[PDB]
RNA sequence: AUGCCCCGAAACCCCCGGGCUACACGCGCGCUACAAUGGGCGGGACAAUGGGUGCCGACCCCGAAAGGGGGAGGUAAUCCCCUAAACCCGCCCUCAGUUCGGAUCGCGGGCUGCAACUCGCCCGCGUGAAGCUGGAAUCCCUAGUACCCGCGCGUCAUCAUCGCGC
RNA sequence: AGCGGGGUGGAGCAGCCUGGUAGCUCGUCGGGCUCAUAACCCGAAGAUCGUCGGUUCAAAUCCGGCCCCCGCUACCA
């Protein structure tokens, strides 16, 4: 009941170069890997490595809805700009290979109120 | 000879139709894998599914369990490349069920857009719902 | 294009992320069907309009497919898009929610792009919803016209159930 | 207090007597016609019969006990 995301553990994911992962992923994951990573995905991955190494004891705020969940990044909490504030997540190991927008709804639910003036052809 | 009613894997078939048809009863059969496995069996596609014999049952049986290890191609599977074991794999009633439910179920649990989409009981791949996928009863005003 | 009134360190100019794609419900215009005046599988026939250098790409090779790697010729009555579909012949199915219908969803593989989650298009296996001809009402059309069938251009990095034409 | 009568969609009435589909008119919601409203046309929702029991192959219908409503009469602090 440990978990394995193609007959690997964690750990072994952990030892891998990306382009190893990268056969694992789906085709999208895939492509948008080998095209290589957007300048400020850079940063982003430049301050999820310091913070795992031990400094950077600051909250992980980003407007990067497109980056990819990785490995290394489970066991954070980054908070992903939804289009008015930023929202808590945790990364769970069930989620590697997702976009982080996914986890961050940018619409409200809908809860629908009584039809108004002009909702039906008797009301005009 | 004839046996108006043949199990196969659990299910019930059809004696009269043809073999590639009286197969597709199977849930997690089409007609296509069904012709596919017929033709790897070395059975006749067009015979009448009443006249199988017991050995015939046994082999397509065996075949059903591990499609790839019998020369069946692995892009003909219906779930190539398991999330868990990463092997490909073919599954037929129960077993198929279940997978689809887990994964929808392992959608859920992340809290990811598609697993509450998959909860509220709406569109999952992007259709408009303005207009279409109306089930429910007019409101007056 | 332009008078008057307003804003004039924001109602002007840039950048990042959201939205215009929400969803108990009413309506317009269409597409696909409810099967035999058919569905499937193999085989055989015959166009026109237009367009191409930020492009059209034959021909060879690889791949099950979508696609990938090289690349002649073409600034074009010369080269390319470009060997249409409805139609015909043979076999299977025989009036059934089915070998009718293909919505919805799972898994996997690709292309364009700086970016594909919100929110793109394509392919393989699986899944298999309503629908069995439609009340009161109401639209279009007088001859190569209406019905039926595909194709080109516009939009366009990618995307056609649309518009204008054949 | 005594006697007589009656309870059925939101409203007012059939369906009893002769047991075996719950109908009629208005009303609400939706679509039609008209430049628009009313009138008119179409379709759908809505009571399982005041409750409880007995009878019967089967009860709104036959019977009985309760709850409520209406009418008539006796009734002088
Ligand atoms: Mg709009
Ligand atoms: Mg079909
Ligand atoms: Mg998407
Ligand atoms: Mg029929
Ligand atoms: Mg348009
Ligand atoms: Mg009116």
């Amino acid at each position: 009941k440990e978990f394995r995301y193609r007959g690997y553990t964690l750990e072994q994911l952990m030892n891998m170069s990306l382009e190893e992962l990268a056969k694992l992923l789906p085709a999208r994951q895939r492509r948008s890997l080998k095209r290589g990573l957007t300048p400020e995905q850079k940063k982003l991955l430049r301050k999820i490595r310091l913070a795992k190494k031990g400094k950077y004891n600051k909250p992980i705020r980003t407007h990067c809805r497109d980056m990819i969940v990785l490995p290394e990044m489970v066991g954070l909490t980054i908070y992903v700009h939804n289009g008015k504030e930023f929202v808590p997540v945790e990364i769970k190991p069930e989620m590697i290979g997702h976009y982080l927008g996914e986890f961050a709804p940018t619409r409200k639910r809908v809860q629908h109120g009584a039809p108004g003036i002009g909702a039906t052809r008797s009301s005009m | 000879d004839f046996r108006h009613i043949v199990r196969v894997a659990g299910v019930d078939l059809d004696g009269n139709k043809q073999l590639r048809w009286a197969l597709t009863a199977i849930k997690g059969v089409g007609i296509n894998f069904a012709t596919m496995v017929c033709r790897v069996a070395g059975l006749d596609p067009f015979m009448k599914a009443g006249y199988l014999t017991d050995e015939q049952v046994k082999k397509i049986e065996e075949i059903l369990q591990d499609p790839v290890a019998h020369g069946i191609p692995r892009w003909a599977v219906n779930r190539p490349k398991d999330y868990e074991t990463g092997r490909d794999l073919h599954l037929i009633t129960a077993k198929l069920d279940m997978a689809i439910r887990e994964d929808i179920m392992r959608l859920r649990r992340i809290r990811a857009y598609r697993g509450i989409r998959h909860e509220l009981g709406l569109p999952v791949r992007g259709q408009r719902t303005r207009s279409n996928f109306r089930r429910g009863q007019t409101v007056g005003v």
